């Protein structure tokens, strides 16, 4: 099912951004080659983790009705080539198929490498996994209608070579969700649970700024621990005004903050 | 990264060529390319300005400052160590030569003074180099038209040409084979523009260039006119319109 | 350069070839060999033309 | 400077010897504000010196500019 | 006093409240991990937070139970993650966490790697809002900064506790437990 | 790394401090404008609105060297107050010296060499503040010159300051190109300020009241703070959008 | 050093002293019989020793 | 470095100009002959600076005929062929240096 | 190269042509034809040194002879050679140069050599000890490598003083290439040449004037700068893009810094 896209909150403005970049190539490659351009294949993501960036690449790919393939490569990670090696080559023949079709390629810094001179020399078995993935997908051939997408959450394990151009032709941002934004998100999660009825988050927003979503989800199941702690199967608005504050305090010391490169 | 010995400046270096000499050329290097030729009848300075902020006045950002009104100088580097350096230039001078022999300075003495200044910020630990290496263009009777480098090190050199900063590489090569030294000062003005119009080809606009002269005296500029002996100002600034003019001698 | 050929000669082939005729005019017998001086002479090539 | 003269009464030998100490600081002033000093900047800058020593320092000058 | 009123609200509460965590949908805390320094006691607290929550104490260590080769035994382990979830409710207590926890690059991918993703899967199905009710996990590691970077992704330990400085009312506390034993001397 | 520390030239020859320094100048995060009009220099700057524990007049950004002098001070505080005294103490001593008010361009040149002279010195620590001087100049009438925590200083048509400062500057850019001057258009001091209030609610986007601003004018022989009511004057007609 | 000192804090490291060292921290730690044990350590400096 | 059981040393200039005169010669034999027999002056003119140097002049001197389609050199060839060679590899080593002393 | 080709041919190859042809006789030539080099009797032309910072399309030329030359191509990096388990690296060296002789002709070509090759190092750290060795192990590999059909090794780098310049010096690397960055009108001319060729423009604004306005423009600026401007040319629905949208296409890109970003700061 798309997620709602509706309940992508503070991030209204990217969905719309996103499209100029993914939809026209990706239905016709025609347009783009009559004007003159190279075709765009490789767009690359980032962003704080928890501001939704997989959530944003499904949410374009349910409109078009473009074939989906999320691969976490964080689940398969190893050093010398075993299971990845009949993964891969599966995954691009299913992708191929299904075309026109999106890999959303989600934490490729996993098995991205850095270079090293004098690191560990294990590091180096890791990224060759990556550079056996990219060929496949593209050698020299450029499509659009088979498209990738890389997504990243770290940036220094982030291979240097999937930067350049030839790998890669857009750096989108991903922003902070907006201060109102924040507050569409917290709406949202308490309908889904019971309430009695809670009004008290115009206040409980704003010393909760900065928050990924991911951490908005955290003080809404708190405040919901204290509701069942006095016996209520309702989270009361007393019980949310105790839980924002304490989840503000760790959330910004242990933060993610960075965007990678 | 370097030794504790070339960072400190009381201490002599392994290879005896401290770290931090070495830092103050890398800075004069990511500056401006500036130059100076020395003519029969002239010295040509000019320089390309800092483009700064869109709203930033870029008048008001001066690359070339008289020393006195017959000696000016010229600078790649940093804003804040040219200033400071510069007011102490004038400053010393006066006390040494402007009270005891009543007149401006042979253009050899002041860059003898200007080199001793910067020897000091060298020497004293904790100090570092001036950010800013010179060319010291001037005229005194004595010894006619001259033209100078003074290191941030505190030793100086005369040159028939010399131009520093990131495009010293291309400058130069460009002065030897167009001009020399017997050749009349008219000409290469107009081969300077030349020679800095490779460095950057996006405005060479008179606005964003500094072009100016030492050469002959003016007695207009003298300023108390109705007598004749004292020398007139032998720096002349010329204006952007004027640079203008030059532009379409090229 | 042979200045180098006589030097070198003396020092390896005539040990190798006859260790008695060596040892008995001489004294000891000559040990490892330092070749220095800049790349591009070729140095290598006189080892492996000795050889 | 060129448009700030006077003339110079008293010891004779203090009115050339304070208009050279004076001149300096007078033409320093001038280069590092880029900027042609007031009448009245040259006026304080002397009466400030001669006052030190009480007047021995004998310069009695007519300012004009 | 504060962790164990801390570790009484991840633990003991949702225990006996389940039903409520059932119909208002929220996930009820999917483990709680203590670190920091030794002597704290992380030991000692789960045996008593246990045996109020009536629920079976299995004190554990995941690279002890590799038993010689890492063949026979990384296999063993995946019999006793089975084990362990079976015959719910329980409390799996699992300890040092540093020897399987290879951040480095030169992360094995021997048998190192089965006993690790084990743990993955164990906390993963515990989410929800039925099973983190029944099967609930306790883990204690001393060093945080060598573990694996999946664990710092998602909320896979779901309560992370820090111990803080011993205060004055701490030692004074402390002493007096163990000066019981002693004779009493005023 | 000991790099980082050492007052002296870093290995790059372009100080790791400098660009610390620059990093500080926007922690408070205060949003500041400062305009020519034709006879007037408006500054503007947000004056926060702090809980009931603090009064919120007494927060300035806005400060009163001297006769004509004003100064906005963006970045840390406690560093604002021990830049301010030198600037205050040098007008009075220069006034003293030459007998006559100071002029603007030079009360920044004083202070440039003074920010080098503390990367000189081993013990100090670099000030980690912006001084923009705002006056109406003796000779030169309405002036801006805009100091760097560095020590670089440039003079401005307008300006302005933060870490949004990039927004404003492009109304200011695309005004002064349609109105062909570098002047804010009006000889009334009045609406110059008002023109000034608007440019600086459009671009960050929040319409700021009374409480949320601070109006520093710079008349001849005066530089003084206007009222909280008077900002009002201005706004309401605005305030509707 | 093996059930001394950890050899993690290589670049490539090791860890099969950290089974070594573990399994021996964990018997003298908690509820265990000892039937009047002592328990003597030679280490030439306290040092080398994990602190744990 | 120590002592042990290193004991000759045989040292090697990089050529004088009598040696560079040999090298050449007989690379030159083996190719095209340089015609004129002005392989002895280009030797006596100047000195090179290694034996690696002189097998870069005896190429050189070859791509010259082979750009015209002759298979022969001249001396005309020697001459332009060793100022390329030579002066490339000062140009190459000099860079390093700034403008001190 | 051979099993699944470029597509960049010399045809493809834009400006350069000066530089591109040098590199042509080097290197393709005494592959295609033993028989002209031993009429004359000379010793085959050695390596090859492409130098000129990235952007200089040192790895683009090698891609238009590796069509060309029908026979290997071996295309290694640097990567390779450093550590693989603290001990690889010297074993590394030794094979690529066997592999080529069983294959030969072949091109030997590697991309980064520029952190192999320094001139002093640290033996204290026990990983670095393979650097080392692979650098000595190269110098003795090349001198039994001369006279073979496989083409002296051919290297690109940054910088030519990286490579240690008394060891690594002509008549190893006789044609030693600088490639224009800084680069002539001409040279420049050619490669707005390549774009002006893909696709019909539709005159509306001097064509000249962008030529003159790029200071030193690399072939990288060049091609982003299209990259923009059909981005643009989708929306309206233009198939052929204005000349005037490419000049606001280069005025919302004034790269190579300018003046505008590096002037800001180092004032
Ligand atoms: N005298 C010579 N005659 C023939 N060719 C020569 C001569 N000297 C050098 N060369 C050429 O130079 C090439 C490289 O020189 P070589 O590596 O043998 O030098 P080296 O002085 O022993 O250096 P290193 O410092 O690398 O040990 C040789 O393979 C050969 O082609
Ligand atoms: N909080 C406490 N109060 C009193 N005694 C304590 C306390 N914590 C630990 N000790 C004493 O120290 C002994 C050893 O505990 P230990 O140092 O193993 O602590 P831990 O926090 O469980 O650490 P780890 O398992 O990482 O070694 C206990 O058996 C107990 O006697
Ligand atoms: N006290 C000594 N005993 C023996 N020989 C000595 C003594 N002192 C000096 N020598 C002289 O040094 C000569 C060479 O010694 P050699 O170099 O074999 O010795 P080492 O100290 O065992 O070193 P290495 O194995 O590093 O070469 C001997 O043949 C002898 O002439
Ligand atoms: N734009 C958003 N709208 C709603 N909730 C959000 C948003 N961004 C983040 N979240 C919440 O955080 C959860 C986890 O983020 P996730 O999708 O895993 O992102 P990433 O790839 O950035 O780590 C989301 O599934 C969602 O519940
Ligand atoms: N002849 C040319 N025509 C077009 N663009 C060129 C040309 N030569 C080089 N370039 C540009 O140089 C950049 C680098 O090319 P590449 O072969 O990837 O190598 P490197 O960065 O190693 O020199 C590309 O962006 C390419 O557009
Ligand atoms: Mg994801
Ligand atoms: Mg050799
Ligand atoms: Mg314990
Ligand atoms: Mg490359």
């Amino acid at each position: 099912g798309e997620i709602t896209f509706d309940g992508i909150g503070g991030l209204t403005e990217q969905i719309r951004e996103l499209r100029e970049v993914i939809e026209l190539p990706l239905k016709n490659p025609e347009i783009f080659q009559r004007v003159g351009i190279k075709p765009p294949k490789g767009v690359l993501l980032y962003g704080p983790p928890g501001t939704g960036k997989t959530l944003l690449a499904k949410a374009v790919a349910a409109t078009i009705g473009a074939n989906f393939i999320f691969s976490p490569a964080s689940g398969i990670v190893d050093k010398y080539i075993g299971e990845s090696a009949r993964i891969i080559r599966e995954m691009f023949a299913y992708a191929k198929e299904h075309e026109p079709c999106i890999i959303f390629m989600d934490e490729v810094d996993a098995i991205g490498g850095r270079r090293f001179s004098e690191g560990t020399s294990a590091d180096r078995e890791i990224q060759r996994t990556l550079m056996e993935l990219l060929t496949q997908m593209d050698g020299f051939d450029n499509l659009g209608q088979t498209k990738i997408i890389m997504a990243t959450n770290r940036p220094d394990t982030l291979d240097p070579a999937l930067l350049r151009p030839g790998r890669l032709d857009r750096k989108v941002e991903i922003p902070l969700p907006n201060e109102a934004g924040r507050l569409e998100i917290f709406k949202i999660h308490t309908a889904k649970v019971k309430k009695t009825g809670e009004f008290d988050f115009e206040a409980a927003v704003k010393m909760s700024d900065g928050f990924n979503g991911a951490d908005i989800r955290n003080c809404a199941t708190e405040a919901g621990f204290f509701a069942i702690r006095d016996d209520r199967d309702h989270i009361n608005p007393d019980d949310l005004m105790k839980a924002v504050r304490k989840v503000a305090e760790v959330k910004k010391l242990e933060g993610t903050i960075e965007y990678q490169k | 990264m370097t030794d504790r010995y070339s960072f400190s400046l009381t201490t002599f270096s392994p290879s005896g060529k401290l770290g931090q000499i070495d830092y103050a050329l890398t800075a004069v290097k990511q500056g401006v390319t500036s130059l100076g030729i020395k003519a029969t009848n002239g010295v040509v300075i000019a320089t390309e300005k800092k483009s700064s902020s869109p709203l930033a006045m870029s008048e008001t950002l001066s690359k070339v400052s008289l020393l006195t009104p017959d000696i000016g100088a010229v600078y790649s580097g940093m804003g804040p160590d040219y200033r400071v350096l510069v007011d102490k230039s004038r400053k010393v001078a006066h006390t040494s030569y402007k009270r005891i022999y009543g007149e401006y300075p042979p253009t050899k003495l002041l860059v003898s003074e200007v080199a001793k200044i910067m020897q000091e910020a060298t020497q004293s630990g904790g100090v570092r180099p001036f950010g800013v290496s010179l060319l010291i263009a001037g005229h005194d009777e004595f010894n006619g038209f001259s033209l100078y480098q003074v290191d941030p090190s505190g030793s100086y050199f005369p040159w028939k040409a010399t131009a520093i900063g990131k495009g010293s590489v291309a400058a130069k090569t460009f002065l030897e084979k167009r001009w020399n030294d017997e050749l009349e000062l008219e000409d290469a003005i107009h081969i300077a523009l030349l020679t800095l119009k490779e460095s950057v080809e996006g405005e060479f606009n008179g606005d964003t260039i500094e072009l100016a002269i030492i050469g002959d005296e003016n007695p207009d500029l003298l300023g108390y006119t109705g007598i004749p002996t004292d020398k007139g100002p032998r720096f002349r600034k010329l204006t952007s319109q004027e640079i203008n003019d030059r532009l379409e001698a090229l | 350069l042979t200045k180098q050929i006589k030097e070198i000669k003396e020092v390896i082939e005539l040990p190798v070839k006859h260790p008695e005729l060596f040892e008995s005019l001489g004294i000891a017998q000559p040990k490892g060999v330092i070749l220095y001086g800049p790349p591009g002479t070729g140095k290598t090539l006189l080892a492996r033309a000795v050889a | 400077s060129p448009k700030i003269w006077c003339a110079g009464a008293g010891t004779a030998a203090d009115t050339e010897a304070v208009t050279q100490l004076i001149g300096s600081n007078i033409e320093l002033h001038s280069l590092y504000t880029s900027r042609e000093p007031r009448v009245v900047s040259a006026l304080q800058m002397l009466k400030q010196h001669l006052f030190k020593y009480q007047g021995h320092i004998g310069a009695y000058l007519i300012v004009a500019g | 006093d504060k962790q164990i009123e801390e570790l009484v609200e991840a633990i003991v509460l949702p225990m006996k409240r389940a039903d409520k965590f059932k119909d208002m949908g929220i996930r009820a805390p999917k483990g709680a991990l203590m670190y920091g320094p030794p002597g704290t006691g992380k030991t000692l607290l789960a045996r008593a937070c246990a045996a109020q929550t009536n629920a079976t104490f299995l004190k554990l260590a995941a690279p002890q139970l590799v038993q010689m080769y890492i063949g026979e035994g990384a296999k063993l382990v995946r019999d006793a993650f089975a084990l362990a979830k079976e015959k719910a409710p329980t409390i799996i207590f699992i300890d040092e966490l540093d020897a399987i926890g290879t951040k480095r690059f030169d992360s094995e991918k021997s048998g190192d790697r089965e006993v690790q993703r084990t743990m993955l899967e164990l906390l993963n199905q515990l989410d929800g809002f039925s099973s983190d009710d029944r099967v609930k996990v306790l883990a204690a590691t001393n060093r945080v900064d060598v573990l694996d970077p999946a664990l710092l992704r998602s909320g896979r330990l779901d309560r992370k506790i820090e111990f803080p400085l011993p205060s004055e009312d701490s030692r004074a506390q402390i002493l007096q437990i163990h000066s019981r034993k002693m004779t009493t001397d005023d | 790394g000991y790099d980082r520390h050492i007052t002296i030239f870093s290995p790059e020859g372009r100080l790791y401090q400098v660009e610390y320094a620059f990093k500080a100048t926007n922690q408070t995060n205060i949003n500041s404008l400062a305009v020519r009009g034709k006879d007037c220099t408006v500054v503007i700057s947000q004056k926060k609105v702090p809980d009931k524990l603090l009064d919120p007049t007494t927060v300035s950004y806005i400060f009163c060297i001297s006769r004509t002098i004003g100064m906005v001070v963006n970045g840390p505080i406690p560093d604002a107050r021990n830049a301010a005294l030198r600037a205050k103490a040098e007008a009075a001593e220069f006034r003293y010296k030459y007998g006559y008010d100071m002029p603007c361009d030079v009360l920044a040149k004083r202070m440039a060499n003074l920010s080098q002279i503390y990367t000189q010195r081993a013990y100090m620590r670099p000030l980690g503040v912006i001084l923009t001087f705002v006056s109406v100049d003796e000779e030169l009438g309405p002036s801006i010159y805009k100091t760097d925590p560095a020590g670089y200083y440039v003079g401005y048509k307008a300006t302005a300051t933060g870490p949004k400062q990039q927004e404003i500057t492009t109304n200011l850019e695309n005004h002064f190109k349609k109105s062909k001057i570098d002047h804010i258009n009006e000889e009334s001091w009045e609406k110059v300020v008002e023109f000034a209030i608007t440019h600086m609610i459009d671009a960050l986007g929040t319409e700021f009241s009374k409480n949320d601003l601070e109006v520093g004018v710079a008349t001849k022989d005066k530089f003084f703070t206007l009222s909280a009511e008077n900002i009002e004057e201005r706004l309401v007609a605005i305030a509707e959008q | 050093a093996v059930g001394g000192a950890r050899f993690d804090d290589g670049a490539g490291g090791d860890n099969e002293v950290q089974r070594t060292m573990l399994e021996l921290i964990t018997q003298l730690d908690g509820f265990d019989p000892r039937g009047n044990i002592k328990v003597m350590f030679a280490t030439n400096r306290p040092n080398t020793l994990d602190p744990a | 470095l120590r002592p042990g059981r290193i004991d000759r040393k045989i040292e090697f200039p990089p050529p004088s100009v009598a040696a560079r005169a040999e090298i050449l010669r007989i690379h030159s034999r083996k190719m095209n002959l340089t015609r004129g027999i002005n392989l002895r002056k280009v030797a006596e003119k100047m000195n090179g600076c290694s034996g690696a140097d002189v097998k870069g002049v005896c190429t050189e001197a070859g791509m010259y005929a082979l750009r015209e389609r002759r298979i022969h050199v001249t001396q005309e060839d020697f001459e332009l062929a060793v100022g390329k060679v030579m002066n490339k590899n000062q140009e190459t080593a000099i860079s390093v240096a700034k403008l001190f002393k | 190269g051979e099993n699944e080709k470029p597509d960049v041919t010399y045809a493809d190859v834009g400006g350069l042509d000066m530089q591109k042809q040098e590199i042509r006789e080097a290197v393709e030539l005494p592959l295609v034809q033993a028989d002209l080099y031993e009429q004359i009797g000379i010793d085959p032309p050695r390596g090859v040194l492409l130098y000129g910072p990235p952007g200089t399309g040192k790895t683009m030329l090698v891609k238009a002879v590796a069509n060309s030359t029908k026979a290997a191509f071996i295309r290694v990096n640097g990567s390779e050679f450093v550590h693989k388990y603290l001990g690889e690296g010297p074993r590394m060296v030794r094979d690529v140069f066997r592999l080529a002789r069983e294959n030969a002709p072949s091109i030997i070509f590697i991309d980064e050599v520029d952190s192999i090759a320094t001139k002093r190092f640290d033996a204290q750290t026990g990983s670095d000890r393979e650097v080392q060795r692979i650098l000595i192990e190269l110098l003795t590999q090349m001198d039994g490598f001369d006279q073979s059909t496989n083409v002296k090794v051919i290297m690109a780098t940054n910088r030519a003083d990286t490579l240690d310049p008394a060891l690594l010096r002509p008549g190893r690397l006789d044609r030693k290439i600088e490639f224009p960055s800084l680069r002539d009108r001409r040279e420049r001319r050619l490669i707005f040449g390549t774009i002006a060729s893909k696709m019909s423009l539709a005159p509306e604004a001097d064509l000249d004037s962008l030529i003159i306005r790029n200071d030193s423009l690399s072939g990288a600026v060049i091609a982003a700068i299209m990259q923009e401007a059909g981005l643009r040319a989708v929306r309206k629905n233009r198939y052929v893009i204005l000349q005037s949208d490419l000049e606001e296409a280069y005025a919302t890109q004034v790269k190579t810094d300018n003046t505008v970003d590096k002037f800001d700061f180092y004032k």
